């Protein structure tokens, strides 16, 4: 499922920004 | 009318704005209680205030990390635009200083902690919970459109919760005042627009694009671009291809598609009848934008708070020095901080 793909991600925690 | 109240507010801006507010508080007018989180050259504490016993939420930049990661002019920004606004769902300055090593911004606590934190534990919201907080977002955005702001870094992690089940706009690192185009490549992988993607000038449209993947992710409980890697995910943004949960009623699918759209021409919020193509959507007939406005709809979600200065809905991070050295560091660079 999308949902477990998802939870078995490794960007499930707090995102940080990007720059250059 | 929408119209006059965006002009007043614009004449209440600008003043601020071609004036800004500077030093006006001190460090130790403030007892630091604990740390909401952290940042590249930065961090946010709740502290507080000894005159009025109020609690605030105290943004904390190390100068030298700031010139290091190049976040001069984007800082002068934050809290140039910060101390300048004022609305319902955004954290606005209530104080800034500086001393010898250290920027600070002091805002408004929300003691419900971030949206992320109740979309990750709860998995996904209901569509009108979604629409309850996509609401704030539409209003908050035509509120900054109007003053030539763009945002820039829509996600939940920067949604908090008020005591009211409301949402504040905190975090402006990347807010910028520009008619016209710009070209910095800035926000978060997941919300990033194609045109930023794609390295070309862009424009406020970015930000409607990003509400688009904020109320999938809140309806959905997952982003709809997602991977391991920054250049998969930018690998399916640009592809113009999302599928939808078959739990996504029709309405919102169509709001979606307008949204996340690659095409600017096209784009709902970019065409020219501007908020109002995304406001008279059917995905929101029901809501009362002035109500919405006003605070008077019931938030269908309050947080739990046990006396004021409470930290649970909050994460618990590593408490570190603020180190204040004898020497003045980038005077010069933040001069007009
Ligand atoms: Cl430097 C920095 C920037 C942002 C934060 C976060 C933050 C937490 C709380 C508040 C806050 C403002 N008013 N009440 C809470 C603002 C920003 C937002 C992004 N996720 C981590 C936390 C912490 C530190």
């Amino acid at each position: 499922t999308t949902y477990a793909d998802f939870i078995a991600s490794g960007r499930t925690g707090r995102r940080n920004a990007i720059h250059d | 009318s929408v119209k006059e109240f965006l002009a007043k507010a614009k004449e209440d801006f600008l003043k601020k704005w071609e004036n800004p507010a500077q030093n006006t508080a001190h460090l130790d007018q403030f007892e630091r209680i604990k740390t909401l989180g952290t940042g590249s050259f930065g961090r946010v504490m709740l502290v507080k205030h000894m005159e009025t016993g109020n609690h605030y939420a105290m943004k904390i930049l190390d100068k030298q990390k700031v010139v290091k990661l190049k976040q001069i002019e984007h800082t002068l920004n934050e809290k140039r635009i910060l101390q300048a606004v004022n609305f319902p769902f955004l954290t606005k300055l209530e104080f800034s200083f500086k001393d010898n090593s250290n920027l600070y911004m002091v805002m408004e606590y929300a003691p419900g902690g971030e949206m992320f934190s109740h979309l990750r534990r709860i998995g996904r919201f209901s569509e009108p919970h979604a629409r309850f907080y996509a609401a704030q977002i539409v209003l908050t955005f035509e509120y900054l459109h109007s003053l030539d702001l763009i945002y820039r870094d829509l996600k939940p992690e920067n949604l908090m919760i008020d005591q009211q089940g409301y949402i504040k706009v905190t975090d402006f690192g990347f807010a910028k005042r520009v008619k016209g185009r710009t070209w910095t490549l800035c926000g978060t992988p997941e919300y990033l627009a194609p045109e930023i993607i794609l390295s070309k000038g862009y424009n406020k449209a970015v930000d409607w694009w990003a509400l688009g993947v904020l109320i999938y992710e809140m309806a959905a409980g997952y982003p709809p671009f997602f991977a391991d890697q920054p250049i998969q995910i930018y690998e399916k943004i640009v592809s113009g291809k999302v599928r939808f949960p078959s739990h996504f009623s029709s309405d919102l699918k169509d709001l979606l598609r307008n949204l996340l759209q690659v095409d600017l021409t096209k784009r709902f919020g970019n065409l020219k009848n501007g908020v109002n193509d995304i406001k008279n959507h059917k995905w929101f007939a029901t809501t009362d934008w002035i109500a919405i406005y006003q605070r008077k709809v019931e938030a269908p979600f309050i947080p739990k708070f046990k006396g004021p200065g409470d930290t649970s809905n909050f994460d618990d991070y590593e408490e570190e020095e603020i180190r204040v050295s004898i020497n003045e560091k980038c005077g010069k660079e933040f001069s007009e901080f």
